[PDB]
């Protein structure tokens, strides 16, 4: 007769039917991605207005309820995902010209048609062709002109588009009682009700500036060694006292530094750990690959998986009469389905994937007791992060000592793990400060703090002064240098890829402290101790009933986001990295320009 | 030796669902619930009072199998002293119950691709049941300080929902047809053993 007894049976309503028409989309979304086919097509999108008109009258039947007066803190964050009024808060012409506006910059990043006025009678499309530009092109100007010309013809369109976008994404957050969209971001993180865990979104800015300013050295140093290993390479087109250049990072932006391994390496006399020559010698298949991911599982403690998943997932890809688009996506389709979905080959960045991907699973499999809107991570960067470690264990060269595909005989000296650290160091630390600024500049262009004439010189100057990149040509405010990504243009939150990194070694603290490891991290391996995966399904199974603080304060014993355990993962790096860099200059500076001419 | 027809409780075409629970009252025949147990094509059976050591050496005057279907993480409810929402709401077995459920997957015969919602199950309720009641009743759950008239509009909600049954869901979600088998005395002649 109260107020939280008529949110109970009104969640309880809910969630069971929720679950009916959750799964229904969800299905009808995974016969989309098994089978590319204009019939298929039309029933995704018949299954998914369904659930989204659902929501749409579930969430107005949900602003009923006041939460001032409802105590129970399981059902206050079940309404606070349900009560959210979404982009539903503007006006009927204002709210469909945001909906519009999302299918005319999905579809010009997808299918940006650019190429070369020299030779301009075949040209480009960016996969097989611009992210392979990127990989074994070691020339200048032939980089130069493919990272110009995606910000010529890709960010042009963008800028007077994107203009009206942050100024309608404002009175989307403005009339949910907001800051501004960029507290809709950080509104995640947002904890309030508990005693002694509280976090406001206005913390998390001045959170991740304490975190990155201890990563501060680290970075550097890579940079210092990343810039000196890059001067044999290009002779005069990089200053060893200045910064580095964009089109010369490996990748499509600079966030990740993966396809730069092969021209700074440490010890290339001795051979980088691989598993792939060895898998394809024991007649490994698909089966096997995922086989052995569960064998890793089920010795820790976790849930063996279900007899669902072994006969309705996809793991070959099914020949060449349909398409099967396989990016690597963990299906929850709910009620107690858990299908995964990849076209694993026998390669061992495909294996090491089949750890991470599971890991997503074995979440997932853990909060099914929760109820619906809760079934999620504890925040958005949680989930992949859970993932991560489950990848990071898998890669020790002492679990592929177990499971038969490294030799029986293999050394290993001080030269070795460097090579390793090096390639972690590339993908998590590289892109440890280019989450940052990319995320900084998304909340100082929401915040008001830059108008339109100001829009793009605070985005160079917070790339080099931040991640110590200079961009090669002198853009204008024409551009919108930001918008050529794929986080960016899809109105994807990008923060979750800063605070995964800084969970996905403090868990590994934790884990290790727990499973009695004697040495560094990146030798440990949770398998084969199960005192490890009670401290972990102590956090997998809460989700989102208990909050994201507390759910970190249950595995590490800090309540806060540290970022000590990252640097302690990177600890046979940090010393080797000073021991070679004496003769560069660590550092840069703010004045070097490649159009200095 | 005339065998109890429990040939029209288990090897049954459809069962009803769990809030029109249908209870037959087996008598004047002889049972032989070994059968069942043992061949094993069925799975758990547990029992309080009797076991099946025992089951056919004493004998009874009236057994009553009470057959319905529940989801997978509900049959763990179908026992005594449990409170839930299929033993709270829908079918609850008293604290000296002395019977057994027969509890068998039935993904096979019993979910049909995309959507068999022929069965339903009650998930609100303005009160708990009695022991080895049923509720048939279609009236709107009043679950606010407002009089409704009828109409499943707002905090006035339809009391039975529908279980989906699809083939592929879980251990935890499939079809799980139950039967209890609820044994008395009376001061009748008992009859069903042999």
């Amino acid at each position: 007769s109260t107020i939280e007894e008529q949110a109970k049976t009104f969640l309880d309503k809910f969630n069971h039917e929720a679950e009916d028409l959750f799964y229904q989309s969800s299905l009808a979304s995974w016969n989309y991605n098994t089978n590319i086919t204009e019939e298929n097509v039309q029933n995704m999108n018949n299954a998914g207005d369904k659930w989204s008109a659902f929501l749409k009258e579930q969430s107005t039947l949900a602003q009923m309820y006041p939460l001032q007066e409802i105590q129970n803190l399981t059902v206050k964050l079940q309404l606070q995902a349900l009560q959210q009024n979404g982009s539903s808060v503007l006006s009927e012409d204002k709210s469909k010209r945001l909906n519009t506006i999302l299918n005319t910059m999905s579809t010009i990043y997808s299918t940006g048609k650019v190429c070369n006025p020299d030779n301009p009678q075949e040209c480009l499309l960016l996969e097989p062709g611009l992210n392979e530009i990127m990989a074994n092109s070691l020339d200048y100007n032939e980089r130069l002109w493919a990272w110009e010309s995606w910000r010529s013809e890709v960010g042009k369109q963008l800028r007077p588009l994107y203009e009206e976008y942050v100024v309608l994404k404002n009175e989307m957050a403005r009339a949910n009682h907001y800051e501004d969209y960029g507290d809709y971001w950080r509104g995640d993180y947002e904890v309030n009700g508990v005693d002694g865990y509280d976090y406001s979104r206005g913390q998390l800015i001045e959170d991740v500036e304490h975190t990155f300013e201890e990563i501060k050295p680290l970075y550097e140093h890579l940079h210092a060694y990343v810039r000196a290993k890059l001067m044999n390479a290009y002779p005069s087109y990089i200053s060893p006292i200045g910064c580095l250049p964009a089109h010369l990072l490996g990748d499509m932006w600079g966030r990740f530094w993966t396809n730069l391994y092969s021209l700074t390496v440490p010890f290339g006399q001795k051979p980088n750990i691989d598993v792939t020559d060895a898998m394809v010698d024991q007649a490994w298949d698909a089966q096997r690959i995922f086989k052995e991911a569960e064998k890793f599982f089920v010795s820790v403690g976790l849930p063996n998986m279900t007899q669902g998943f072994w006969e309705n997932s996809m793991l070959t890809d099914p020949g060449n009469v349909q398409k099967a688009v396989c990016h690597p996506t963990a299906w929850d389709l709910g009620k107690g389905d858990f299908r995964i979905l990849m076209c694993t080959k026998v390669t061992m960045d495909d294996f090491l994937t089949a750890h991470h991907e599971m890991g997503h699973i074995q979440y997932d499999m853990a909060y099914a007791a929760q109820p619906f809107l809760l079934r999620n991570g504890a925040n958005e960067g949680f989930h992949e992060a859970v993932g991560e470690i489950m990848s990071l264990s898998a890669a020790t060269p002492k679990h592929l000592k177990s499971i038969g595909l490294l030799s029986p005989d293999f050394q290993e000296d001080n030269e070795t793990e460097i090579n390793f650290l090096l390639k972690q160091a590339l993908t998590i630390v590289g892109t440890l400060p280019f989450t940052y600024m990319l995320e900084k500049w998304r909340w100082m262009v929401f915040k008001g703090e830059i108008p339109k004439d100001q829009w793009m010189k605070k985005w160079w100057e917070m790339k080099r002064e931040i991640v110590g990149v200079v961009e090669p040509v002198p853009h204008d405010e024409t551009y919108c240098d930001p918008a050529s990504l794929f986080h960016v243009s899809n109105d994807y939150s990008f923060i979750r890829y800063y605070t995964r990194t800084l969970y996905q070694f403090q868990f590994q603290e934790a884990l290790c402290q727990a499973a009695k490891h004697e040495g560094p991290l990146h030798k440990c391996d949770i398998s084969n101790s199960t005192e490890a995966g009670q401290k972990l399904f102590n956090m997998l199974r809460l989700g989102k009933s208990e909050p994201w603080t507390l759910a970190l304060e249950n595995v590490v014993g800090a309540k806060n986001m540290n970022v000590r355990p990252l640097l302690n993962y990177f600890e046979p790096l940090f010393t080797w990295l000073k021991d070679q860099n004496k003769n560069s200059f660590v550092g840069w500076s703010t004045d070097w320009s490649p159009y200095a001419d | 030796t005339n065998l109890c027809p429990f040939d029209e409780v288990f090897n049954a075409t459809r069962f009803a669902s769990v809030y029109a629970w249908n209870r037959k009252r087996i008598s004047n025949c002889v049972a032989d619930y070994s059968v069942l147990y043992n061949l094993a094509p069925f799975f758990t059976f547990k029992c309080y009072g009797v076991s099946p050591t025992k089951l056919n050496d004493l004998c009874f005057t009236n057994v009553y199998a009470d057959s319905f279907v529940i989801r997978g993480d509900e049959v763990r409810q179908i026992a005594p002293g449990q409170t839930g929402n299929i033993a709270d709401y829908n079918y609850k077995l008293p604290d000296d119950f002395t019977g057994c459920v027969i509890a068998w997957n039935s993904n096979k015969l019993d979910s049909k691709v995309s959507g068999n919602y022929n069965y339903l199950y009650r998930l609100f309720r303005k009160s708990n049941l009695k022991p080895f009641e049923r509720d048939i009743s279609t009236e709107i759950y009043q679950a606010g300080n407002k009089p409704c008239n009828g109409v499943a509009g707002f905090n006035c909600y339809f009391p039975l929902r529908s279980y989906s049954f699809r083939p592929t869901y879980g251990v935890g979600h499939q079809p799980y047809r139950v039967v209890v088998l609820s044994f008395e005395l009376l001061h009748a002649p008992a009859t069903v053993c042999g």
